[PDB]
Order: structure tokens, then C-alpha cells, then sequence
């Protein structure tokens, strides 16, 4: 997963 | 009834076993879950999600100390303690998750996201339904209180319309910030020249  | 558990930033075949083995199941969306796993504070979709929500962000051992009592254990002691990144971003995650289960962040707003964003526009509309907010999957052409633009520089072409009718254009830490904080401060996000 992605993280911003 | 039975935790739907979601589970974010880990592979944690275990955590899922115990979720299985002690009579829940998994969660297939933060809209569908009760309760959100992870290891520390990472800012992904789910956990800005489960956030807006206000369900229970809890660490790894919740599951593990679960399957070792054999039941789920209440979620008290296993919040997801996370003092660096508290630091960094200024808050605390549990008067986070208290202000999120007090009423619903956004609501009231409505947000538009031009395409080249960050998340990209139906993750932050994801986000924004979370807490409560009403995503606009097509562009506002007239001007509301609190009808809003998240944008960025690369987008710059494509707003123009907001622009002429009055709608603030943000940034999206708007949202990463905010949803994060649990705090909605729209004046501190408006794009400059």
C-alpha cells in the first residue's frame, strides 16, 4: 500500500 | 457482532488467522470495518479512512494477545502508540479517533479533485465520504460555502472554472493534514500563485  | 477487521501497511498472515480463528472476519473496506490493524501510524487511504470513521486503530499484538487469551480483548491497551510520528505531525491519535467518533469531520462540505492529485480523486473521495463529507465526482460550476477544490500546480489548467466562480483551491494536505488531525482548516491549505 501507498503512503502520503 | 463479530469484528470485520481491516489491516493496513502489514502482511500479517497470523493477525488474519486469529481474526479467523476467534470468530471474525475480514473487513473488504474501512465503510465495512470495525476495526482497523496496522504497526505504527502510516498514511494510507485505509488509515485515513478508518480515522474519519473513528473505529479503533489498533496494533498488531491486539491479535496476537487475542488469540493467546482466546477471545478478542477489549481495545484499551492496544491502540497503536506511535510517539515519533505524534511528533512530527503535531497531534495525538486518540483525540484524533475522540474528536472523529464526535461528530463527522467534513460534513457539510463538498470537494472536488482535479485528476492529477494525490491520492489520486477517488481515493480522496473514499476519504472524504469517511468523514462524512460529500465527494463531487464532477466539477462544480457554481459557488457554495465550503464547496471546494483540492488541487495541485500540475493542475493549474484545470481550474479555471473553479476559479472564476469563487471556490477555494487547496492543497491536498487539506485532507492528509486534516483528516490526520482531525481538524478541517481550509485557510491554511489555499494555493498561492
Amino acid at each position: 500500500s501507498q503512503e502520503y | 457482532t463479530a469484528p470485520k477487521v481491516l489491516f493496513t501497511g502489514v502482511v500479517d498472515a497470523r493477525g488474519e488467522r486469529a481474526v479467523l480463528a476467534l470468530g471474525g472476519s475480514l473487513a473488504g473496506s474501512a465503510a465495512e470495518a470495525s476495526h482497523l490493524v496496522t504497526d505504527r501510524i502510516r498514511r494510507t487511504v485505509k488509515f485515513l479512512c478508518a480515522l474519519g470513521r473513528g473505529i479503533p486503530i489498533l496494533s498488531l499484538d491486539w491479535l496476537h494477545q487475542s488469540r493467546k487469551a482466546g477471545f478478542f480483548l477489549p481495545p484499551d491497551e492496544y491502540v497503536v502508540t506511535d510517539p515519533e510520528q505524534e511528533k512530527n505531525f503535531g497531534f495525538s491519535l486518540q483525540d484524533a479517533l475522540s474528536r472523529a467518533r464526535e461528530r463527522r469531520l467534513l460534513e457539510g462540505y463538498e470537494i472536488y479533485v482535479t485528476p492529477g492529485v494525490q491520492p489520486p480523486p477517488p481515493q480522496m473521495g473514499e476519504i472524504i465520504s469517511c468523514c462524512g463529507g460529500t465527494y463531487l465526482p464532477s466539477m462544480p460550476r457554481s459557488y457554495k460555502p465550503q464547496r471546494v477544490v483540492i488541487t495541485c500546480p500540475q493542475d493549474f489548467p484545470h481550474c479555471s472554472i473553479p476559479l472564476r466562480v469563487g471556490l477555494p483551491l487547496l492543497s491536498p494536505e487539506f485532507l492528509l493534514d486534516g483528516v490526520l488531525k482531525q481538524e478541517a482548516k481550509p485557510e491554511a491549505f489555499v494555493l498561492s500563485p
